[PDB]
């Protein structure tokens, strides 16, 4: 996260980190049993890490559970990053508590100039790269589809929503992704992509997550 | 660090 601030400790508690040895990317708790994350975070093996506020040292509220199922979404597209969402089952559930929650599917799809909270431990500068221990929180707005597709043309889809600011300085960044946006308390988008990070003009691109309930549903109750 | 694997 560029230009944002460093959250208070485990006030984002739905937040997830996906590990494979080493913090990789992001994702958030919808059930006692599932994480959503982007589906360009791909990797065979994963170890989900819930009520995590500083990576790099045990404080002991976290919960360290495999992942037993991988799922990308079917329609996920390499080269636009459309339906760019993954499911994940743990392998045990999570013990649900003040520290690790889950934060709500969206009852549906959000309003332009809407508030959010991104957040996640990706790289902090936008000139060279320096990632953080602690989770960084960062609040920014749903942008118009117009915004958006100016700033992409013709590489916005459906399935994409822009979160963020045109003059740059504030954006997720490489790490982030999977990462939660939340917007009046519901899961409205998942970092997906955009053109570097925090540059004027190219604000970050997400999955627009109300596309999506019923196959989350779907996905969770076949498996 | 801490929790293993299998899987
Ligand atoms: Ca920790």
């Amino acid at each position: 996260i560029v230009g944002g601030y460093t959250c208070a400790a485990n006030s984002i508690p739905y937040q997830v980190s996906l590990n494979s040895g080493s913090h990789f990317c992001g994702g958030s708790l919808i059930n006692s049993q599932w994480v959503v994350s982007a589906a360009h975070c791909y990797k065979s093996r994963i170890q989900v890490r819930l009520g995590e506020h500083n990576i790099d040292v045990l404080e002991g509220n976290e919960q360290f559970i495999n992942a037993a199922k991988i799922i990308t979404h079917p329609n996920f597209n390499g080269n636009t990053l459309d339906n760019d969402i993954m499911l994940i089952k743990l392998s045990s559930p999570a013990t649900l508590n003040s520290r690790v929650a889950t934060v709500s599917l969206p009852r549906s799809c959000a309003a332009a100039g809407t508030e959010c909270l991104i957040s996640g431990w990706g790289n902090t500068k936008s000139s060279g790269s320096s990632y953080p221990s602690l989770l960084q929180c960062l609040k920014a707005p749903v942008l118009s589809d117009s915004s958006c597709k100016s700033s992409y043309p013709g590489q916005i889809t459906g399935n994409m929503i822009c979160v963020g600011f045109l003059e740059g300085g504030k954006d997720s960044c490489q790490g982030d992704s999977g990462g939660p946006v939340v917007c009046n308390g519901q899961l409205q988008g998942i970092v997906s992509w955009g053109y570097g990070c925090a540059q004027k003009n190219k604000p970050g691109v997400y999955t627009k997550v109300c596309n999506y309930v019923n196959w989350i549903q779907q996905t969770i109750a076949a498996n | 660090p801490d929790a293993l694997a299998l899987a």
